[PDB]
């Protein structure tokens, strides 16, 4: 029931949240940012997991978004510490994740991490 | 060889027929092959600065036909929206059912 037309009460709250994880730049205080969202995230995860999966496609297209960028800006932009963000997040959201409805999602986001393995390989 | 560029040559050729038989070359090409079409992309978006108007307008129709594979980037978006500024309404309307099928990769696209 997941998938439903259905309207949660904290959805908009997560999709703030996940904004302002993947959302940064080289600033120190919006790497804080980013680290006290994904603490927020992440607690959400370990407790309502359910809620952040319905979300799963909006980040799977942010990953999406953020892979082209060539080594040397990815590493000075922080946007390896989104990629271990999400990267751990999903692995916190571990036995929910596998489900049909979020395949899709799912494999796009794998799809962003291996697309940035294979362009950054040296 | 100098078989190197023959496409290149006949884009740039400085008859619009050539121009035009090039561009539906291009256009069956891409059909077939999608790797050809992410190549010769960016040589369609110079045909969005062609002088001539129809060439502008059949090459905006073939970018629109082949659009179903290929995925922009940033340059490319650029590039596109700003021939969408051009006075005249026809190719301007070609521009709308260009973005009509076209990708993107990044929400800044959008």
């Amino acid at each position: 029931g997941a998938a439903s037309s259905s309207v949660c009460k904290l959805d908009g709250l997560i999709h703030r949240f996940i904004t302002l994880l993947a959302d940064t730049s080289d600033s120190r205080a919006l790497e804080n940012r980013g680290a006290d969202a994904s603490m927020a995230c992440r607690k959400l995860a370990v407790a309502h997991p359910l809620l952040l999966l319905r979300h799963l496609p909006m980040i799977a297209a942010l990953l999406h978004g953020r892979t082209h960028l060539n080594f040397q800006e990815f590493r000075q932009q922080n946007h390896l510490s989104c990629f271990l963000h999400v990267l751990g997040l999903l692995e916190l959201l571990q036995p929910h994740v596998f489900r049909s409805e979020h395949q899709g999602a799912l494999w796009d986001c794998l799809l962003s991490f291996i697309r940035l393995l294979l362009n950054y390989r040296k | 060889s100098g078989a190197c560029g023959a496409f290149v040559h006949g884009l740039e050729d400085e008859m619009y027929e050539v121009r035009i038989a090039a561009v539906e070359a291009l256009c069956m090409l891409a059909q077939s092959s999608p790797s050809f079409a992410e190549k010769c992309l960016d040589f369609l978006v110079d045909m969005f600065n062609d002088e001539i108007e129809e060439v502008r307008l059949q090459s905006i129709h073939t970018m629109r036909k082949i659009s179903n594979n290929i995925t922009l980037r940033e340059d490319q978006l650029d590039t596109v929206l700003a021939v969408l500024e051009d006075s005249s309404r026809d190719i301007r309307e070609a521009l709308h059912e260009l973005l009509c099928c076209t990708n993107v990769s990044t929400k800044e696209g959008i």
